[PDB]
């Protein structure tokens, strides 16, 4: 009624429609490398009237937690604001653990107000979470209704099927260094229609030192020689 | 700051064979100054019930108006007036409903019951009541009560016939006790309002007393 | 018709349909008339009887010494309105020791009944009220419909077949200010008698009278009290 | 024009319907059929014919073709079937 | 049409009716009085080799002098026992005298009526029945319909096959056959035994001997009583 | 015909609840077998996509208390909140009584909350059914199965998965009380899981099993890691080969 | 339509026209208010002999000077009777006197519709300063004073018979016999003491059960 | 104020004084300090007279409601426990009340002393008020479980007389009640002056 | 239509709120009104149908006094109109209590329009079926006049009309030359316009409720003296 609802016999029809909605069209690939995690997405703004440094697709929830998302961006803003508040509350309760990767699983778990209390209309955004304050990296996905999946490499766009196929065929692998961002950009290239540029592609990286949204300078540098 | 102040006043009721006499002073004062020489403590509530309120004047006024409102509500809800015993019980419920911050007032209800006999119900500031043939309330209670029970009740008197009180005799004793109490108790005097309750209705007489 | 289902919804043609249905609640009720004079206000209500064994029910409800009302229609949410008006009048007595003027009380009733006409899940108070009161400006007669749109009236009647009573009052309303108490009560009795079919006639047991005046507080007269007024009926059924 | 109606049998209507129906069968009016007319308030004319049909059915069930003096049996079957019609 | 907790055009309360028909899905439940002992049985026939028979809990105690049995939905029944047990402990806290069977049955009926009221709460599709010795010696049996009501019965006969077992009980409910505790128990048997096969160990009987605790009959003694019933059946050619 | 959750049927059935409980059979697969000196749970890992990392260390098996552990078989959205509430109830009892909560009391509390969810208000029933294994001072090792209807049951060998009928039939055929031990329970669980999973030679990754054992005055809930699971698989394979060839 | 609050298109909201026709499923009950007192007669209509007759009660004493007879859903009548008892006791506690039966009926009518409306009709009867009185309260929060009222499945026939068998100057002795003969005419079985309950109202007596199986002295005359 | 109440084989005897005072001044000497709860229960005033009266009336309506609901008379222990629980929620708010609820029930005569502070205990005999300390001694010396009804009457009258004589806040009239199996009965209302005249000898 | 004009929370396929589009129809159906800003004040005027002579002198008047200097001339569903007038009175009283002095007409109109928009925004509550003019005068701010539709927003009006015949009144209003005519002749002219609007052509006899505010009344919005404005009614008749 006022929660996540509309579940007939053996089905979650409303949830299934939410999952059809989050199919979206923004790939937003994520790769969990040995050194860290790379979350790369596509910012294909309509015309040149819009700006790319004004709004962002990758949001640092806390010191080393970065976030990328899928369709229904306005829902994603509220979701990331809630995630920031929840992480801040956890850090205030358990004071000074520098909680990122011992929190990445926890913050993903506390993404239950995200969907288990849907709010009449469930959220229509699936989000990938990265954290590396445990000596090891973490990549998690929360969907409009489920919970943490603990991915190693995935995509959540219009061509997420072929994007995931490209990720597995290109062998996301385990020995890959932090510079698997090249493979992430290549995976975006498959689900991209145009000459991708520094402002057209937004990517954030989360290594053991922390999380950082790569500026257009480094994005263009990586896009060079591709 | 304190929400209570003693405003004086003396009330008195007597239950006769067929009459109810409710007399009270009208001098309103506190500390050492007198507000007015005309402030009746008697209040008629029905054609057969008159109450007396003495003590904190503001609480007296509030309690009287709450009693009026409750009587009107009961009359609407039952298509009839309220019996003297019933209003006594209702006043008792009201007084204890505010037990932890009580009305610093003394209430004496004088009127006629269903049988047509004089009924006087004295009250405590926190709700206690009992049916009595007569009672006096207020500052002059200590100096007025003994006269009326040793005369009306013939206490400590032998070889005397317990003649029922006539209306005129009861009125004369009321006037005597009030004029005696006015000079001793400074809160008492400047007037006296006497309400006679019978089948014919309520008759009020205002007599003048010591002006000091 | 979809648009007639709920009070909140609005009909495409204009006014909503639930309130229009609410006015049929007062239409489906025993007739009652109420008229003003120079100094008195009189209500004549038809005490509708279920059967000869049972009583003729209760109409002309009592509110205060100077205000009395007559209900017509849905009796369930009518004692509620009577309680509300009694409470407001007693609040006025308690706050400034004066009889609540009838116009302000009627405005309060209209405001109170307006909210259910807009709040979902709340039915309108389908009760017709004929309020008789004596404020400082002489007697007053007010009609309150379930549409929460009250009216002031020299003489108004509500109930089943009340249109005939309305016409009689309108034709005789010119000679209403200059009438004695008995004369005005007889005017009201003739108005109410014209409502029922010719078979029915005014009886002491099936009629109620509510009179409020300058020196006369509101009083509900019935059979023994009605008989002096019922005399000289001039019966033309 | 002239829209008219009835279908509201009172005591006098019900007992007259009893009489005309009792004209058929082998019954006679020595039965206190007025008691059963009072028992069923506004039982139409169809049910009265039904009740009379039941009375004949009870007579043949008892295998007695007599119904003129079979009044107690007449009353018994009519009242029990009135019970069944109201609640079965 | 409409199947919610509102009055239907013909009356009734169809959701309440559906709840009352839901007891049919469940199990039989019989129990009798006798002024010496109250005994009630259920006769469950469903036990797989992998489920523990301890936690079936078809009969449960309330205050070591009151016990109730299931007929209908098990989860609703268990919630009813929990709430009723809490209320018995409350009525033991206040009013220091132990709970009476009529009082707890009244509380259960009141809870069921409360849940039938309003649309939010499902009307507790369970039909309970309560036996037990009161404080003043007399043992009593009450049976509570799911809707709102309780009735003091000599025999309960609630559940699947309720009509046939109740007819059998009312056919030969002989007080001379009640008399002794053993006679009472053997009267409950051969009556509950009549329902379904009842062959090996299907009977699940319960015993409350005056002031003793709730006695659950041992299977070997149950087979002994079945053999005694067979012996009584014999020599009757 | 279905409507708002708090309804009945013309016959008198809770068809929404029945539909949810039947849907529990669809998707997910867990089974619990109780034996002396140890009671274990076996879970079927549904999705074995190579792109996961298996860092949560447990998906079906959940540790809910020091002396108990559960395994859900319904929708994960309700499963997570139900596990959180169950842990909260157990720890609240531990705080109140300063004693581990008996398994039956915990299961009754959880089924009470589920019965409340399916009883009042316009709220969906919790579409999840979960097993519980645990140890207590009164009854020792216990196993319980609770359905979304809120009607739990005290079992000793049961399955709650997709082919739950086939799994419980295989259990009933090859279950022997008393003689059963922890190792024999492991063998039976692996055998029935191989039966209910069509692909023979099940990998250690697609099967997650946890065993609860009673050490010296202390309950140890060990989830069997990959190497131990595949060693059990190898022993089972040897047994199957010997049995098949000896004919 | 179907909404419990929405008015009908013609004149009067539905789902309360449905609640009022719940005495039809209820059992018959008849009360007579005479100058001697008030006679309250009902049928128990026991379905099986095993059920104790004392358990099935349709007449419950609200107080020592008020008796009530229910007709409809006994579950809702329990709540209404409990509220009546609470209101009567509260009034007595507040005013130290016996609450008038009219006031009790008014309070119960106020509580009748304030939740799906109650579907029971009550026949209150008791003594007051205005002689013995009887009131018929109906599920639609409406009460009417009556002298001889009938309610239940066959309220029409019983009321029609009572309309012509009642006279304004009767006593209790005639009232009980009239009510019992009417009851026997309405019901299916006979008026056995185990099936018929009777309640008497007296100015100088509390309202007790009618002699408890020694009331055959009144049914033998029938 | 001074009340006493004791039980024996032939019932329960309740004796109370009829004086209510406000400090030095005596408010009245004809107050019915014994409250007739119902035809089988009685209460007494001690401490705050208004509190005692109001709470005993509330207990009276509560037990009447209980009797009407369950169609059976209330037991003395149940009423005492109910009143004690009712008054316990106001503990520490300053109200004072001492009452000896007594009557006859299914188990026999009962007598429980309920106090505002919280005391609620049974017992053969009790006494509360300013003069209770004087009443206890003369009651104990003259009380036995096998006392005759007239002997119990004389014991209670003499005990209240001595309590009034030795206490400055007690006097006037002595109200004597006898609770029996068929309900309480009012025995006598003897003025203390007449009692002194009789006891002069 | 069909499933989209059922609740105000349901947007139309084209992007419209049909509940308010139907609430405007009630205002269009009810009697008309007119308010003209004279040179030094604002003059109101409303005709009211005496549906039956049983009614007393003009009651349930379409004119209301929401504040000392502010008046409201309303048309449409009159009960909700009176409720909204009470809301406006409460708003003016609250503003006077908080910020002192007298509530500016623009701010009062904006606040009441926001309240009306709040009522038409949700689903459980329904849009108000009334449209009204708020007129006031002060020495500091001159004379202002704001008109609020059942769902729209306040707009500054030199002269406005609402109700049954809006266009017919507005034509002659624009014909009239305001901004230089004193409020006396404006009273005469508003009476003239109302009688130009049809009164008894297809309805009953109409009464003329006219209101005043301006420096000639030093603010203090009051009903014009009807005894001395009966001659203005006579001039309007001619």
């Amino acid at each position: 009624f006022s929660l996540t609802t509309f579940s007939p016999s053996g089905k979650l029809v409303q949830i299934e429609y939410a999952l059809a909605a989050v199919a979206g069209g923004a790939p937003s690939v994520g790769i969990k490398a040995a050194n860290g995690v790379v979350l790369a997405t596509e910012k294909k703004q309509k015309s040149i009237l819009y700006d790319e440094r004004s709004v962002h697709k990758v949001e640092p929830i806390t010191k080393h937690i970065g976030l990328v998302y899928s369709g229904m961006g306005p829902d994603y803003r509220v979701l990331v604001h809630r995630a920031r508040k929840l992480a801040q509350q956890y850090y205030l309760v358990y004071q000074e653990p520098i909680p990122t990767a011992q929190l990445v699983q926890r913050v993903a778990s506390v993404m239950q107000e995200y969907t288990q209390s849907g709010g009449v209309r469930p959220f229509g955004v699936s989000l990938l979470i990265c954290g590396w304050n445990e000596g090891r990296p973490y990549l998690f996905q929360s969907d409009p209704s489920g919970a943490y999946f603990a991915w190693k490499a995935t995509a959540m766009g219009k061509n997420y099927v072929n994007g995931k196929t490209f990720l597995e065929k290109r062998y996301n692998e385990d020995l890959e260094l932090e510079d698997a961002i090249h493979t992430a950009i290549l995976t975006l290239k498959e689900s991209f229609e145009g000459q991708m540029t520094e402002d057209n592609i937004e990517v954030g990286i989360c290594n053991e030192a922390g999380f950082r949204r790569l500026t257009p300078t480094e994005v263009k540098d990586y896009l060079a020689a591709i | 700051f304190s929400p209570y102040v003693f405003n004086g006043g003396t009330i008195l009721a007597i239950a006769g064979e067929d009459f109810a006499i409710v007399a009270s002073d009208t001098r309103l004062s506190e500390g050492f100054s007198i507000h007015t020489r005309d402030s009746p403590k008697c209040y008629k509530l029905t054609d057969k019930t008159v109450i007396g309120c003495s003590g904190f004047h503001g609480d007296c006024l509030t309690l009287t108006k709450i009693i009026e409102a409750r009587l009107k509500m009961y009359k609407h809800s039952n298509n009839k007036a309220m019996t003297t015993g019933a209003i006594a019980a209702m006043l008792s419920t009201i007084l204890y409903s505010r037990r932890f911050f009580p009305y610093y007032v003394y209430n004496i209800i004088g009127g006629l019951d269903e049988e047509g006999k004089g009924a006087v119900y004295s009250f405590d500031p926190v709700g206690s009541y009992q049916r009595d043939s007569f009672k006096a309330g207020g500052s002059a209670s200590a100096m007025l009560q003994p006269l009326l029970d040793n005369q009306v009740g013939f206490k400590n008197m032998q070889n005397v016939e317990h003649v029922p009180l006539s209306l005129d005799r009861a009125m004369r004793l009321v006037k005597d006790v009030f004029i005696s109490a006015a000079e001793r108790d400074v809160y008492t005097g400047d007037a006296l309002r006497i309400c006679i309750v019978t089948k014919e209705g309520i008759r009020e007489e205002t007599v003048s007393l010591r002006k000091d | 018709n979809q648009y007639d289902n709920d009070v909140t919804v609005w009909s495409p043609q204009g006014r909503i349909h639930q309130i229009e249905y609410a006015m049929e609640a007062v239409k489906q009720g025993s007739a009652t008339v109420g008229l003003k004079s120079k100094t008195h206000a009189v209500l004549v209500a038809l005490k509708r009887a279920q059967s000869e064994l049972a009583a003729h029910q209760k109409k002309i409800l009592h509110v205060d010494n100077h205000i009395g009302i007559s209900i017509a229609g849905l009796t369930a949410d009518a004692r509620l309105l009577c309680n509300f008006m009694r409470q407001e009048c007693l609040d006025s007595r308690f706050v400034f020791d004066r009889p609540l003027p009838v116009s302000r009380l009627v405005s309060l009733i209209g405001s109170k009944t307006q909210i259910p006409t807009q709040r979902y899940g709340r039915r309108p108070y389908g009760v017709g009220l004929l309020i008789a009161g004596y404020d400082d400006m002489g007697p007053h007669i007010f009609q309150t419909c379930p549409s929460a749109n009250y009216f002031d009236c020299r003489a108004m009647s509500i109930g089943a077949r009340s249109q005939s009573a309305r016409t009689y009052l309108e034709r005789h309303m010119s000679e209403f200010m200059e009438c004695n108490l008995n004369e005005l009560v007889k005017h009201g009795l003739r108005a109410l008698r014209e409502t029922l079919p010719a078979e029915q006639d005014l009886t002491t047991k099936n009629v109620s009278i509510g009179i409020v005046g300058k020196d006369l507080e509101f009083t509900i007269y019935d059979d023994d009290d009605v008989s002096p007024f019922l005399e000289g009926l001039e019966e033309r059924p | 024009d002239r829209k008219i109606e009835f279908s509201l049998p009172d005591l006098e209507g019900r007992t007259h319907i009893f009489k005309i129906h009792a004209r058929s069968m082998s019954v006679e009016r020595d039965i206190r059929f007025e008691l059963l007319a009072r028992l069923c308030p506004n039982s139409t004319g169809a049910e009265i014919r039904s009740v009379c049909t039941e009375a004949g059915m009870f007579a043949i069930r008892a295998r007695r073709k007599i119904a003129t003096e079979k009044d107690f049996l007449e009353a018994v079957n009519k009242v029990i079937k009135s019970y069944a019609k109201f609640s079965a | 049409d409409r199947a919610i907790t509102v009055f239907s055009p013909d009356g009734h309360l169809f959701q309440v009716e559906y709840a009352q028909e839901a007891v049919k899905k469940g199990s039989t439940a019989v129990g009798v009085r006798g002024r010496d002992i109250v005994v009630l049985g259920v006769e469950k026939k469903s036990v797989a080799k992998l489920q523990d028979e301890r936690t079936v809990r078809k009969i449960c105690a309330l205050d070591d002098n009151v016990c109730m049995a299931f007929a209908g939905l098990t989860a609703d029944a268990r919630i009813v026992i929990n709430r009723a047990r809490v209320e018995c402990q409350s009525h033991r806290l206040t009013v220091e005298d132990p709970v009476t069977v009529e009082y707890i049955t009244r509380y259960i009926a009141s809870l069921k009526q409360r849940y039938t009221q309003s649309n939010g709460r499902r009307p507790f599709g369970i039909s309970a029945l309560i036996v037990g010795f009161d404080f003043d010696g007399t043992p009593r049996l009450y049976q509570t319909d799911p809707s709102g009501t309780y009735h003091a019965w000599k025999a309960n006969a609630i559940g699947r096959g309720a009509k046939s077992v109740r007819e059998f009980l009312e056919k030969n409910y002989t007080d001379e056959a009640i008399e002794t505790d053993d006679l009472t128990i053997k009267l409950v048997i051969k009556a509950l035994l009549e329902v379904v096969q009842s062959g090996g160990k299907n009977i699940e009987l319960a015993v409350m001997r005056r002031d003793q605790s709730l006695k659950i009959l041992n299977p070997e003694e149950i087979e002994k009583y079945v053999a005694e019933i067979e012996k009584e059946k014999e020599e009757n050619e | 015909y279905d409507s708002r959750t708090t309804i009945f049927s013309p016959e008198g059935r809770l068809y929404q609840v029945e539909y949810a409980m039947e849907a529990i059979g669809h998707a997910g697969t867990c089974l619990g077998i109780l034996a002396n000196d140890g009671v274990l749970l076996a879970a079927e890992r549904r999705n074995i996509h190579k792109l996961l990392d298996e860092v949560f260390f447990s998906e079906k098996i959940y540790k809910l208390n020091e002396d108990m552990a559960c395994s859900v078989a319904g929708i994960t959205s309700d499963a997570n909140v139900l596990t959180n509430e169950l842990r909260l109830i157990a720890q609240r009892y531990l705080l109140q009584y300063q004693e581990p909560i008996p398994c039956e009391q915990l299961v009754t509390a959880l089924c009470d909350i589920k019965q409340a969810y399916t009883q009042f208000g316009g709220k969906r029933p919790f579409g999840v059914s979960l097993l519980y294994i645990g140890w207590d001072k009164h009854y020792g090792f216990q196993l319980y199965q609770s359905d979304p209807s809120g009607n739990y049951g005290g079992w000793k060998a049961t399955c709650i998965g997709n082919n739950s009928a086939a799994a419980v039939s295989m259990l009933k055929q090859d279950y022997k009380e008393g003689e059963m031990t922890l190792k024999s329970a492991l063998a039976l669980a692996i055998k029935v899981l191989n039966k209910t999973m069509d692909v023979s030679k099940l990998s250690a990754e697609k099967v997650e099993i946890a065993t609860l054992t009673r050490e010296n005055g202390k309950t140890v809930i060990r989830v069997l890691k990959q190497k131990e699971v595949e060693q059990l698989i190898k022993k089972h394979e040897e047994e199957e080969a010997k049995a098949e060839r000896e004919k | 339509d179907r909404g419990v609050n929405t008015f009908s298109p013609e004149g009067r909201l539905f789902q309360v026209e449905y609640a009022i026709e719940a005495i039809k499923l209820g059992s018959t009950a008849i009360g007579i208010q005479t100058s001697e007192g008030v006679c309250l007669a009902v049928e128990k209509r026991i379905t099986s002999p095993l059920m104790e007759p004392s358990s099935i009660e349709k007449i419950v004493e609200i107080d020592a000077h008020i008796g009530c007879a229910m007709s409809g859903l006994i579950a809702d009548a329990k709540t209404l009777i409990d509220k009546a008892r609470v209101e009567t006791q509260n009034h007595w506690f507040t005013y130290n006197e016996t609450m008038t039966v009219e006031s009790v009926t008014q309070a119960v009518s106020n509580l009748a519709l304030q939740s799906r409306p109650f579907g029971v009709a009550l026949l209150f009867g008791g003594v007051d300063e205005k002689g013995p009185q009887l009131f018929h309260m109906d599920p639609s929060g409406t009460f009417v004073q009556c002298d001889a009222r009938a309610i239940g499945s066959a309220s029409e026939g019983a009321q029609s018979s009572l309309q012509e068998v009642y006279h304004k100057s009767m006593t209790l002795k005639e009232a009980i016999k009239s009510s019992l003969i009417i009851l026997k005419q309405v019901m299916e079985e006979k008026l056995n003491a185990t099936n018929i309950e009777l309640a008497t109202v007296q100015p100088g007596q509390n309202f007790h059960m009618f002699t408890k199986e020694e009331l055959e002295e009144v049914i033998k005359d029938i | 104020t001074t009340t006493l109440a004791f039980k024996f084989r032939h019932g329960v005897i309740v004796a109370a004084d009829s004086r209510a005072t406000a400090g030095a001044y005596i408010a009245s000497q004809t107050v019915k300090k014994v409250i007739e709860i119902n035809p089988y229960l009685l209460g007494t005033m001690a401490g705050g007279a208004a509190d005692c009266s109001f709470w005993e009336r509330l207990l009276a309506r509560q037990c009447r409601i209980y009797e009407l609901r369950n169609k059976e008379r209330i037991s003395v222990a149940a009423a005492s426990k109910l009143l004690a629980n009712m008054v316990y929620q106001y503990k520490g708010m300053g109200l004072s009340m001492g009452t000896m609820i007594c009557g006859w029930d299914k188990r026999g005569p009962g007598l429980y002393y309920v106090d505002s502070e919280g005391n609620r205990i049974s017992g053969a005999t009790f006494s509360v008020g300013s003069g209770s300390v004087y009443a206890y001694g003369v009651m104990d010396r003259g009380y036995s479980y096998d006392l005759e009804v007239e002997q119990a009457y004389d014991l209670a009258r003499r005990a209240i007389y001595q309590a009034t004589y030795r206490d400055a806040y007690s006097g006037g009239a002595v109200n004597l009640y006898h609770v029996r199996e068929d309900g309480w009965i009012r025995v006598s209302s003897d003025n203390v002056a007449d009692l002194h005249e009789k006891y002069s000898g | 239509g069909t499933g989209y004009d059922l609740s105000a929370s349901t947007f139309s396929p084209d992007g419209r709120v049909f509940q308010v589009e139907y609430a405007m129809k009630a205002v269009e159906n009810s009697s008309t009104a007119i308010g003209i800003r004279c040179k030094d004040g604002v003059v109101f005027g409303v005709e009211k149908l005496v549906l039956s002579k049983l009614y007393e002198e003009g009651s349930n008047k379409r004119l209301f006094n929401v504040d000392r200097h502010v008046g409201m001339a309303v048309a449409g569903l009159l009960a909700d109109a009176r409720s909204l007038a009470d809301i406006a009175r409460e708003e003016a009283s609250n503003f006077r209590s908080n910020f002192g002095y007298n509530i500016p007409l623009k701010h009062l109109a904006d606040r009441v329009a926001m309240y009306v928009h709040a009522y038409t925004l949700y689903s459980a509550v329904r849009p108000f079926g009334c449209s009204f003019m708020l007129g006031s005068y002060s020495v500091n701010d001159g004379a202002q006049l704001y008109m609020i539709d059942p769902s729209g927003v306040s707009y500054g009006y030199w002269g406005c009309a609402i109700g049954k015949a809006r266009q017919a009144a507005k034509t002659e209003i624009e014909k009239l030359q305001m901004k230089e005519m004193t409020c006396r002749d404006i009273v005469k002219e508003v009476a003239k316009i109302i009688y130009i609007v049809h009164d008894e052509v297809k309805d009953k006899a109409f009464e003329l409720e006219l209101s005043w505010v301006g420096e000639l009344t030093n603010g203090r919005h009051e009903i014009v003296p009807k005894d001395i404005r009966e001659e203005a009614e006579k001039y309007a008749k001619e």
